[PDB]
């Protein structure tokens, strides 16, 4: 038939059991065996909601069981093309038919528990058919381009439409089926530009559908190996604008964006130079997002050595950006900042010099307005404390007179080949654990002077963190316990 | 639904923790000297009820509610009722299961009037409507006269009075609810209409961009399927640079939000026309509900007034010529003539027609619990033991609370509470 | 049988209302407004209608009707960023600085 003429049609659209019975015997020897039998599919068809749920049953295995029989004989043999043409666009047509009728009531419940059970098992038994369908490749059937786009796009419409509901994304099994076929549709038939505005669309109007972006983008970024729509996700949404009425936009927005990282750094690393320039949006949620991805990448990519070096300079960048970012008009960002410098420091193997580039920023956080940054502050400084690459000779034991002392005899050894700079490494390394331990007795310093706060909270940070300095043999940890006696 | 117990924390002289239990729900007297906090125990009634006009507790601020305006050691004011719903009709409509309930307000230094419904918080407006439906407004008493107001009653304009009558049948908690939803319903619809003339301008404009777009599509559409030969390639690639390929799909959604959009606006309209003749029709019921209610209250208040003063009556007259519901004006004739003019009355006389009216009110309809500040300042011994006496046995029902310097009142009390200034404090203490 | 369901659906509406709990995403597919719209269920069998009732079900429609605004308003912002296709943040340390007694109480 005609594609534009059924397609108007149904846009614009307000004793069974025997027929389904003939057309079950009729496709019994063959599904090519589809004159007026084609009417009675198309009423059989359009009678769907009105018919009882176990002729619904036996209607959707026969269909499903005659498409998976063609596609199995397609596999099998890959002026007979235009009839398979035929057939397939009838079946096609039929399925959007089927799946659209079945997306209603669904809405409607949940807006019982038999009915989603079997509205589930329908919808995978459908899935796993369009799945084989799908397996084949429609490029030689379809010689132009214009066709075979609107032959898909027949098939991925209605599962675009159905996803729209929470209670279907929720279930991991129709998730998963729509992850992968979604995954073929995009790298084994191309036309990745109505897929990424699919998305797009569904992250800009509805919030729980993030994750599922996410999700297929980490699948077609392991085993279907097409990082490039993710490439343009990214710098869709670097070019993206908002309104400054809806913010359900921009919160979705940064949940996937998120979750992608959470997912895939290294596929999204790839565009962050241009996703920065979306931090000077005046959005919160945004900024929040990238400054946590930044973080969630690069403390991800840490366990990897090769991605490290091979990427050297952008990480070191995007570092950078990060300790600059540790101020800013929302304490919310700072916040984020911090706690990405967190995830950062937590492990002490590697990027041992930035280690005290974010002592010193932290200790200037402390004294910030907001209570929140500062309890940030203060569970970054017992992190840092916690474990420190000082720990190879005279660890777990930070005295300032005693390494004032060590320091003063390298420098009397070194006055008195490899002597030089081994004598050179240990006096600078011995400098910069003097300067730590200063910046850690200024921040204990300021962290006893903060100590009386209107927030619990704050005050019980504060309190771990003063018992961590003394877990360590401080000299002014005293100071802070005979302060924290005045808690009582 | 009657007062079990009362705690009261750095209110006012009640600067430490006190707990007055064992409340009579029959009748209950507060006596003590002057200034030993008898006032303070209404006062910090009036407070947990969501007081409004801060002047009524002698306050200029809630600064001035703690025990020293937060300068001797105290921070905290709290206080705290606690209530029984062992009777189901006074229950309120959404507290009939839960049984025991407490309301606590506390203020701060910094903090201001923290509510707290059985361990919950909850903003002002839960315990608002929690009162106001068991006719415990503060904002507008029916069941309280605070001190030195007892003579002033008479004095409020017609206005007062017809809002004092509609308390009684529970008239109000819906007039100044009308006129929070007609305020509520005047700014939703101009943020509706705002809305839509942004709407039509916006999308409009671009709708009619985006269809005039569709046949150049189609156009280009056809082409690529012709192509399928420069002379066509010229062509094909000066359209591609802004023919957006897939604008079927984002065509039917916008068209498809349209609808719904505009379904949702359908909706709104006949629900806001619907509501309408609802509010319409019950302010049409609400009419003769008031004339019945003043009916019944003008004739209980004669009965009573008379009863008092074997040689006068009073009744309740339209405000000049208008309607009913326009305000009320009170004559009192003496003997057998009546007077013009209520200012030339006695004290004593004013407070009389005063307690005749609340108890009328009271007989109508009880409130759950009374409030008497002083009553029989202006009064004799003669009457204020006629009071009490009619208070403790003719009319019973509902629970009073009164403060009084009189033996005469709190002789026959059922409970009775006295107030003491030992040390800075307040203590209440039984007997 | 209907009688009861209908008064436990206003009576859970009414609750729901009370405790503010009503917000944009569940604005629809709720009936109370309609059920405001018959005085039956406000109507006791003394036929007099009841002020309390009248009150708690005119707040519920009040707060339906606001989420529903709200819920047009977030539409029309989802439609419009869907046919919608420097320094401010960096702001200086020194702004953002701040810049009891126990014993003694
Ligand atoms: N803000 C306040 N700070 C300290 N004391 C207060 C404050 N407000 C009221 N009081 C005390 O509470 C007492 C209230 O006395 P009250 O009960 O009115 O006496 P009476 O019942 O004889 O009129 C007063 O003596 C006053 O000293
Ligand atoms: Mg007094």
């Amino acid at each position: 038939f005609s594609l534009s003429e059924y397609l108007t049609k149904f846009q614009t659209t307000d004793d069974p059991s025997r027929e389904l019975n003939v057309i079950i015997d009729q496709l019994a020897v063959s599904p090519e065996q589809i004159p007026d039998s084609l009417e009675a599919l198309i009423d059989l068809c359009h009678d769907f909601p009105h018919l009882t749920p176990k002729l619904q049953t036996q209607l959707s295995y026969l269909i499903s069981s005659s498409l998976s029989n063609l596609s199995k004989d397609i596999k099998a043999n890959l002026g007979l093309i235009p009839q398979w043409k035929r057939h397939l666009e009838e079946y096609g047509y039929l399925i959007q038919v089927l799946l659209t009728f079945l997306q209603d009531e669904l809405h409607k419940v949940s807006s019982n528990v038999e009915l989603f059970k079997r509205d589930c098992n329908q919808m995978e038994n459908l899935l796993e058919s369009i799945t084989k369908l799908l397996e084949i490749n429609l490029s030689k059937i379809f010689q132009t381009t214009p066709e075979k786009d609107l032959f898909i796009g027949l098939f991925t419409r209605p599962l675009f439409v159905l996803l729209e509901i929470e209670p279907v994304t929720k279930v991991s099994s129709l998730k998963m089926f729509i992850q992968r076929i979604l995954a073929m549709c995009v790298k084994n038939h191309g036309q990745s530009s109505s897929i990424q505005s699919s998305l797009m669309t569904n992250l800009t109007y509805f919030l729980h559908l993030s994750v599922f972006n996410a999700e297929l983008l980490k699948l077609l970024n392991d085993e279907y190996n097409y990082p490039q729509l993710t490439e343009d996700i990214l710098k869709e949404i670097s070019t993206r604008v908002f309104n400054a009425k809806d913010t359900t936009g921009p919160k979705a927005i940064s949940n996937f964006l998120i979750k992608l990282s959470e997912l895939s750094p290294g596929i999204m690393l790839r565009q962050m130079n241009l996703v920065i320039t979306l931090l000077n949006n005046s959005s919160i949620t945004l900024r929040c997002s990238v400054v946590e991805a930044c973080g969630n990448i690069v403390a991800e990519l840490a366990q990897d050595p090769q991605t490290m070096e091979h990427y050297k300079q952008q990480i070191a960048v995007l570092i950078e950006l990060l300790e600059e970012r540790f101020q800013d008009s929302n304490p919310y960002v700072r916040t984020k900042a911090i706690q990405g410098c967190s995830k950062i420091c937590d492990l002490s193997s590697k990027f041992n010099k930035s280690k005290a580039k974010f002592t010193s920023l932290a200790v200037r956080s402390l004294q910030d307005r907001s209570s929140l940054v500062r309890r940030n502050s203060v569970k970054l400084l017992s992190k840092l404390l916690l474990k420190h690459p000082f720990k190879a000779i005279h660890g777990s034991q930070l005295r300032l007179s005693e390494w004032e002392e060590y320091l003063k005899g390298s420098e009397s050894q070194l006055n008195s080949t490899s002597v030089l700079m081994k004598l050179k490494l240990m006096i600078v390394y011995y400098k910069d654990a003097i300067s730590f331990i200063k910046e850690i007795h200024k921040s204990i310093e300021l962290i006893s002077n903060l100590l009386f706060s209107k927030n619990r909270n704050e005050v019980l940070e504060s309190m771990d963190f003063l018992v961590l300095a003394d877990a360590f043999d401080i000299e002014l940890s005293e100071f802070g316990i005979k302060k924290m006696l005045h808690l009582v | 639904m009657k007062v079990e117990e009362l705690i009261i924390d750095g209110f006012k002289s009640y600067a430490t923790r006190t707990v007055i239990t064992d409340w009579d729900p029959q009748f209950n007297a507060i006596t003590g000297l002057n200034g030993s906090g008898k006032s303070n125990i209404l006062d910090a009634i009036c407070f947990v009820l969501g007081i409004a006009s801060m002047s009524t507790v002698r306050a200029s601020s809630l600064q001035d509610l703690i025990y020293k305006r937060g300068q001797a050691g105290v921070t905290k004011a709290s206080v705290t009722i606690v209530f029984d719903n062992t009777d189901k009709s006074n229950s309120p409509i959404g507290f009939t299961n839960s049984p025991q309930i407490s309301v606590t307000r506390q203020v701060v230094l910094g903090g201001t009037s923290k509510y707290l419904i059985n361990g919950h918080r909850a903003p002002q407006q839960s315990v608002l409507q929690l009162f106001q439906s068991v006719q415990l407004n503060i904002n507008n008493p029916n069941f309280l006269i605070m001190q030195g107001k007892i003579t002033k009653v008479l004095n409020m304009k017609p206005s007062e009075i017809l809002s004092l009558i509609e308390e009684a049948a529970g008239t109000k908690m819906f007039e100044d609810r009308r006129e929070k939803a007609e305020r509520t319903m005047s700014k939703k619809e101009t943020k509706l209409q705002e809305n839509r003339t942004l709407l039509t301008e916006e999308i409009e404009p671009k709708l009619e961009k985006l269809r005039n777009e569709k046949r150049m599509f189609l156009e280009f559409q056809s082409t690529q399927t012709d192509l399928e030969s420069k002379q066509l390639n010229e062509k094909f690639q000066e359209l591609r640079k802004k023919v957006n390929p897939n604008i079927m799909n984002m065509i039917e959604n916008v068209e498809k939000k349209e609808a719904a959009l505009k379904t949702m606006i359908k909706t709104i309209e006949k629900d806001k026309m619907k509501i309408q003749e609802t509010i319409s029709k019950l302010n049409e019921y609400k009419r003769e509900t008031l004339v019945k209610t003043w009916e019944k209250v003008t004739l209980d208040f004669g009965n009573i007034f008379a009863d008092l003063l074997p040689n006068s009556f009073a009744k309740l007259v339209p405000c000049e010529g208008k309607d009913v519901t326009q305000g009320l004006e009170v004559k009192v004739k003496l003997g057998n003539i009546w007077k013009e003019s209520l200012i030339e009355l006695s004290g004593g006389q004013r407070s009389l027609i005063a307690l005749s009216l609340i108890m009328a009110l009271l007989q109508f309809r009880p409130a759950p619990m009374y409030i008497l500040d002083e009553v029989d300042a202006a009064l004799d011994l003669s009457h204020t033991q006629n009071i009490g006496h009619l208070i403790k046995t003719r009319f019973k029902g509902s629970q009073f609370i009164v403060v009084s310097l009189k033996e005469g009142m709190f002789a026959n009390a059922n409970r009775v509470f006295r107030t003491r200034f030992q040390d800075g404090t307040s203590v209440v203490s039984i007997m | 049988t209907n009688r009861s369901t209908m008064m436990a659906n206003f009576e859970e509406w009414i609750k729901m209302a009370t405790d503010n709990k009503i917000n944009s995403r569940n604005s629809w597919n709720f009936a109370l407004i309609d059920y405001f719209y018959d005085l039956d269920v406000l109507k006791d069998g003394e036929n007099n209608i009841n002020f309390q009732k009248a009150s708690a079900t005119l707040d519920g429609c009040i707060k339906i009707y606001s989420s529903r605004v709200d819920s047009v308003t977030t539409e029309t912002g989802k439609l419009l960023s869907g046919l919608a296709q420097l320094e401010t943040t960096l702001v200086e340390f020194e702004t953002i600085k701040m810049k009891i007694d126990p014993l003694f109480k």
